[PDB]
């Protein structure tokens, strides 16, 4: 376990490799939304932890399992385990405004 | 430790190396991903997957294959396919603007922008492996980036490597069922380029083996996948021996010494049997003197070709599965005894045999059913002189007028190669007709 | 991604665009307002090709709109999809062509193509690697026959090895709405054959033609004449949009299309067309579908295909189907129809497939022709052209704003040329 | 339709009746689709150009109609489909000697 | 630590200061009352370069405020952000100018500036680090362009080694709104160039030009050319304000924009620039920020820079953005456009990068360029003083304060002196 005002900094550093391989004239929501959309199988609209610890390795981000929880939980709100990630992108967007 | 480099370019090129990568990573139990599943393998095969793959040192295998078009459609779309995982990145080289079905414009203005990089990666590729065997080229001649691209690096290749072995797996176009209309100006301009760059040179046609699959498999709606998935097989056939135990184990070197007479006549055309579906493959005997006796059919033939229109000068034989050697030496003696399949004077012997206990492999999904024998058929025979026959035909008929010339000389060629394309392969076909004499 | 640059001026050319980029729209899953509410990913793959991204997730068309007088550009953007073109793209002036050729080449289009120039110039660096140009207007009229003829004269030079693409309406003798038709007509087809790559002509009467007979509909209009248009120029360019098993982009129909540099002029067709009340009455197959794109009755232009000889042709599929089937029907059609195909060339026919049909549709077929039947449209246009030149009728207005008479000769030489060296091959014979 | 108003078995009288509404033949009073306003953008001559009230769009839909064909899918795309190495794979010999619950 | 005192002189220069302090103010989260109500702390780390400290926390500018005339600042007093300045900065005249150089440099200005000077000098001394001086007046009333390049004079002859801004508007002679503006403004011309370190160019003409073109607005004012002049004023020097990739201040810049010591008459820019009804349709990117950097429409002064060659070039950039791309756009602007830039000074272009955007904007662009093409506006000012000097005219306005002909006569000779060597090194070669 651990939750420092940590997980705010692994976000920020997060945001600014999306927006490095961000392509021209093209927000970070929609370059997310591409990562997502090529690992995801069932076109449902929901991944498990793998998957997610996947896509944020294909951006250049290495972490333990450990903190991938972490932020897997920070953004599952309901603690249902599957991440819609149409608010993901959404707010990372929103963060990359 | 032995193993091969393939190349794809062009669109017939990639398209069938999909269905070839397809059936390698199943034939080894490899997953698309590349993820080995384990499953108690302890080395079932152990070391028989470098000739066709490479261990990335913990987990996964990447394939020694590279990828070359100059339109980006074919290559994105493997790039967000089932194999997305599974090929190296940057080994699938994509062009800008495609050849646009022209051959100038694929050899002498778009195409020395893209071979610098591909000789690279081959480089690369070459220092990693050890014990290279060869080079094996897929590409469509009656097309702009496959007759352009694939003779400039042809040409390249034979002066950075030198001697290292060749076999190019070309398409021509079929008599009458063809798809471009000035396709005869670059399969012409392409048999100049290759015809002293590579050693083993295969016919695969289209119009052939639609018939094939209507005849066999009884499909009357074939598309381009199920024409893939028979190309694919003649080549797992034709390298097994390669990566697995047999009794007459036969390499890629005991082909140049058994097929090629003279360094002019290389050409050749192949055939594959059994071809049966899985509803009446269980009624019939699939005897080793029956499976033989169908590869030498006409109509069974992978190229529109008649044999017999010419004679035969070495033929290769490929069994695999659990034949015998004493039932091969019986069946071959039958095929030398009838007259309707004839030889030439100065090959008394002209049949070279190879033997391997794997079985074929059967694709889910596919059409072919799981059997217990095959055999694959290399011939050399001066029939091939018919259908450059035929090309030449058509070339002479619609160069009379100059039709389609300022598409060419507009790009960078000379309106002079034209006319030396036509006088070597009017001295090839001749060059059959010479040596089909008798003593 | 070998994106292509869109421009239309005139009247019938603003329709025509009007109508193609709302075909487009709907195709893409672009609302009206420009934000993407598609099904598939394959919407988004290539959506570059013809439209550009802005701040906001939006995606505006790159089409510049053009012409003399403010009516029909305000009748666009009041109109259905108005909203996607960018307000930077129009460019006007105040006066109108008023059906002259010289009033919009010489004295007010040449005063007003210094902004079109640079606003082409600026959409054209923009993109990464340009493709082409596609040009929609009308031979008949004022200021599509005589200002878009100059800028194509005009981006030509400045860009000489990009394709470029024309669909002119051409004039027809059944259906007339001008009195000065023949002057200008043959003015811009001698000014076209310079410049353009590939042209295809277009006539009211044969899209009247084919709405009377196939859709037996009674009282269409020009909604449904541009609807068609525009469903022909969509389906030419498929493969440059759509995965597929035999891709070709504009350059690869010239190759296969184009013999000799003065033989560019197509014409063009589409398939299936049914009524609406035998829709559900008539199967989905390949042969229904070339039985269908070889119809006489199906072309859009008045002169009869079955009256000349096909140099080359192109049939570009949609949907999923079998490469069998397509290679025997063309086998079959140009063996049973050996007369009407030039035999000194073999194999006269290319064959493209693309996976992705029309929306709603399984299967459909654009068909690209270059025969020598085009001749009989440019036979009439002369003649009438030398029986008003005789007497010199309505010249006064050419004449008086600095136009010589030199010019009309020069014009209706290089059309008998024209019509002579397209129409010896007819009659030659290995 | 021939020189009539329908419901009248003339020349041509079966296929109108399935014409959907076309809003604009009846409705010829209505004129309005005034939605430009005075945008200032689009354009100056400095004065915006003259707006006239145009009329109604005039249905369309002149190719066929849909005919409940979503299709958006690759030949490639279905001719490898993942699901078939999957049954070739974690599968097989399953004859239901005992009854078994199975996926 | 390195903080900037304001001076404004006349009605142009104090319109000008006020909607200047107002965005400064808004930039960094100031009330009309002086009390901080800003978000981050780096808006507040920085603030000692304008604002001084006050009771209760509160800020006020280091501006003065001088004019001959009271109505202007009884004006900026009641008008919006008016409660900022201390009172004791306003220094007023009781008479007026009345568009008279010698009215408002010899007699007026003379016995007026005593007060101003001793305000002037007790804000240099009281901050601890003094960085320079900034003007804004107009070149072609009489108050400012004589009393404000008197002030000149005396605090460059009081304060040697600081430098000197003035952002001065001088007329045109399309949009002219007196009679007697030659004489003044060749006279403040030749002033300004003995003293003032670096001078921007400003015309009415550009910033109407401008209004009326890119912002597309039916009615403009004057608060707009002022809010256009103060979004420039604040953008020039935004990096010495805030943290940013790499720091520039106005000694490096003039450093790296004056070869020589006579030429220092700059032309600015600023984007982006667009209208309501199109900010939606365009995308924000630096490849479109460059483009519109180097547009001639967009500068603000009435010289066309294609017509000369440029000698230096300033960028500053706001915002987060990659340095590559940054490079690369100059590069290829300085590599598509080589016949446009002087080839005996190889690299002639500066770049910097600040990371805090303006409020409402992801990206913007200052723009400072010394060209040869400057001289245009001198030739003609000069044309235009000589044609109205050969008869003597307004002559007797002038000499009745003691002036005479001799200083008019050395200032055409110094104004053709500095317009012949921009020409003689305009056309240098090496
Ligand atoms: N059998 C078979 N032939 C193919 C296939 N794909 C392409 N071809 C052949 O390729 C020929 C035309 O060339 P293309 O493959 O379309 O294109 P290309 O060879 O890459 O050259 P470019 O047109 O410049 O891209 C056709 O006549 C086909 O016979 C395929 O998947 N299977
Ligand atoms: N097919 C079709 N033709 C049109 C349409 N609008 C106008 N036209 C044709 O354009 C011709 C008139 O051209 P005109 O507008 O005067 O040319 P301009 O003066 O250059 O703009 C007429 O003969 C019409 O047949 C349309 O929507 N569809
Ligand atoms: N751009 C701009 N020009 C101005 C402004 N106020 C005045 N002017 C110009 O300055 C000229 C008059 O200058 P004036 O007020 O007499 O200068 P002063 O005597 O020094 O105060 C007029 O021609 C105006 O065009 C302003 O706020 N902005
Ligand atoms: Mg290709």
């Amino acid at each position: 376990y651990v939750s420092p005002e940590r997980l705010n900094d692994l976000e920020l550093i997060l945001y600014e490799k999306i927006r490095q391989k961000t392509l021209p004239g093209e927000d970070e929501g929609r370059t997310v939304y591409r990562a997502f959309k090529y690992f995801d199988i069932a076109e449902k609209g929901v991944i498990d932890i793998s998957q997610f610890k996947a896509a944020l390795e294909k951006f250049g981000c290495v972490f333990d399992d450990k903190e991938i929880h972490a932020l897997f939980s920070k953004f599952d709100v309901n603690r249902s385990g599957k991440i819609c990630y149409d608010e993901f992108c959404g707010n990372f967007a929103r963060l990359g405004s | 430790m032995r193993e091969v480099i393939s190349i794809h370019v062009g669109q017939g090129g990639i398209q069938v190396g999909n269905a070839c990568w397809e059936l390698f990573c199943l034939e080894h139990g490899i997953q698309p991903d590349g993820q080995m599943p384990s499953d108690r393998t302890i080395g079932g095969g152990d070391d028989a997957f470098n000739t066709f793959f490479s261990e990335t040192g913990a987990g996964k295998h990447v394939p020694r294959a590279v990828f070359l078009d100059l339109e980006p459609t074919v290559i994105d779309e493997v790039r967000t396919g089932t194999y997305r995982q599974l090929f190296h990145p940057e080994q699938l080289i994509s062009g800008k603007e495609d050849a646009a079905n022209n051959f100038a414009r694929g050899h002498y203005t778009i195409g020395k922008e893209i071979v610098d990089l591909c000789l690279d990666r081959i480089r690369k590729l070459a220092d990693n492996c050890t014990g290279l065997q060869g080079f094996l080229v897929f590409n469509s001649v009656g097309g702009g980036t496959g007759s352009g691209l694939g003779s400039l690096l042809l040409e390249r290749l034979s002066v950075d490597y030198g001697k290292k072995s060749k076999l190019g797996f070309t398409i021509y176009p079929s008599p009458q069922v063809s798809t471009a209309v000035v396709e005869p100006y670059n399969s012409i301009l392409s048999t100049h380029s290759l015809l002293e760059h590579t050693d083993v040179a295969v016919m695969l046609d289209n119009e052939a083996i639609y018939d094939i699959c209507r005849r066999n498999l009884d499909i009357e709606r074939p598309t381009y996948t199920n024409l893939n998935r028979l190309i694919a097989q003649v080549i797992s056939s034709l390298t097994a021996s390669l990566r697995f135990d047999g009794a007459l184990n036969v390499d890629i070197t005991e082909f140049q010494t058994n097929l090629v007479p003279y360094p002019r006549i290389h050409f050749m055309l192949s055939s594959y049997a059994p071809i049966i579906s899985a509803e009446k493959a269980y009624h019939e005997q699939l005897s080793v003197a029956e499976i033989t006796n169908s590869a030498f059919e006409p109509a069974n033939m992978m190229a529109k070709c008649d044999p017999r229109h010419g004679k035969y000068m070495a033929c290769s034989m490929m069994y695999r599965g659990d034949v015998v050697p004493k039932d091969v030496n019986a069946s071959i003696a039958t095929i030398k005894t009838k007259r309707t399949i004839q030889f030439v004077d100065w090959c008394p012997t002209g049949f070279k045999v190879g033997i391997n206990y794997q079985p074929p492999t059967v694709v889910p999904g596919g059409d072919l059913a799981k059997v217990m024998r095959a055999v694959c058929m290399i011939s050399n025979s001066t029939a091939i002189a018919e259908v450059f026959s035929r090309l030449d035909h058509k070339f002479d008929l619609m160069y009379a007028k100059r039709a389609f010339v300022h598409w060419y000389v507009g790009e960078g060629m000379e309106e002079g190669e034209f006319s030396e394309a036509r006088e070597d392969l009017a001295a090839l076909e001749k060059d059959y007709e010479e040596v089909g004499i008798e003593t | 991604m070998r994106e292509i640059v869109h421009i239309q001026g005139g009247q019938c050319g603003n329709q025509i665009g009007a109508k193609f980029w709302e075909v487009i729209s709907d195709e893409h899953g672009i609302d009206p307002t420009g934000t993407y509410h598609g099904d598939s990913d394959l919407q988004l793959e290539r959506i570059n090709v013809y439209y550009n991204e802005a701040t906001g997730g939006r995606y505006v068309p790159r089409a510049i709109l053009m012409d003399l007088e403010p009516g029909t550009m305000d009748s666009v953007r009041a109109g259905p999809f108005g909203q996607l073109f960018r307000p930077d793209n129009f460019v006007f002036g105040q006066t109108g062509a008023g059906n002259n050729w010289a009033k919009g080449h010489y004295t007010e289009g040449a005063e007003l193509i210094d902004s079109v120039l640079d606003v082409v110039r600026k959409e054209a660096e923009g993109c990464d690697c340009l493709q082409g140009f596609q040009i929609t207007h009308s031979l008949g009229g004022g200021t599509g026959s005589g200002m878009g003829t100059l800028l194509i004269s005009k981006v030509r030079e400045e860009y000489p090895d990009r394709i470029m693409e024309t669909f002119s309406v051409v004039p027809s003798p059944k259906v007339s709405d001008t009195v000065v038709e023949p002057y200008n007509a043959t003015l811009s087809v001698h000014q076209l054959v310079e410049n353009a790559d590939e042209c295809m002509v277009i006539d009211n009467e044969a899209l009247y033609d084919i709405c009377f007979r196939t859709l037996k509909l009674t009282t269409p209009t020009y909604g449904d004449l541009n609807h068609l248009v525009s469903a022909a120029m969509s389906g030419v360019t498929c493969c440059l949009r759509f995965p597929g098993q035999l891709n070709s982009d504009l350059r690869k129909l010239a190759v296969n299309l184009i013999p000799f540099p003065r033989l560019h002029f197509f014409m063009i067709g589409f398939a299936p067309l049914t009524s609406r009340g035998s829709q559900q009455y008539r199967a989905l197959t390949v042969p229904e579908l070339t039985q269908q794109m070889f119809d006489a009755k199906n072309m859009m232009c008045a002169a009869d295909p079955r009256h000349g000889r096909y140099l080359t042709a192109s049939a570009l599929f949609r949907g999923r189907m079998s490469t069998k089937e397509v290679d025997e029907q063309m086998l079959n059609v140009q063996n049973k129809n050996s007369s009407y195909f030039v035999e000194w060339i073999p194999n006269n026919i290319k064959s493209s497939i693309c996976d992705i049909p029309p929306k709603g549709l399984k299967m459909a077929v654009t068909f690209v022709g270059n025969s020598t039947a085009i001749q009989e449209m440019f036979k009439r246009v002369a003649e009438q052209f030398t029986a008003m030149f005789r007497r010199k009728a309505f010249l006064h207005w050419y004449t008086g704003e600095g136009m010589d008479e030199m010019e009309f000769t020069e014009a209706e030489s290089n059309m008998n040329d024209l019509v002579s060296e397209y129409q010896q091959y007819q009659d030659a014979t290995a | 339709c021939d020189k009539y108003t329908s419901t009248a078995l003339m020349g041509n009288w079966y296929e109108e009746r399935l014409a959907p509404n076309q809003p604009f033949r009846e409705n010829l009073q209505t004129k309005t689709v005034r939605e430009e306003e005075a945008a200032i953008s689009f354009a100056s001559d400095l004065i915006p150009l003259s707006r006239v009230n145009r009329n109604l769009p005039w249905d369309t839909k002149g190719v066929i109609a849909d005919d409940g064909f979503k299709e958006f899918r690759s030949v490639n795309r279905t001719s490898y489909d993942p699901i078939n190495l999957n049954n070739y794979y974690n599968l097989g010999d399953c004859r239901q000697l005992y009854k078994h619950y199975t996926a």
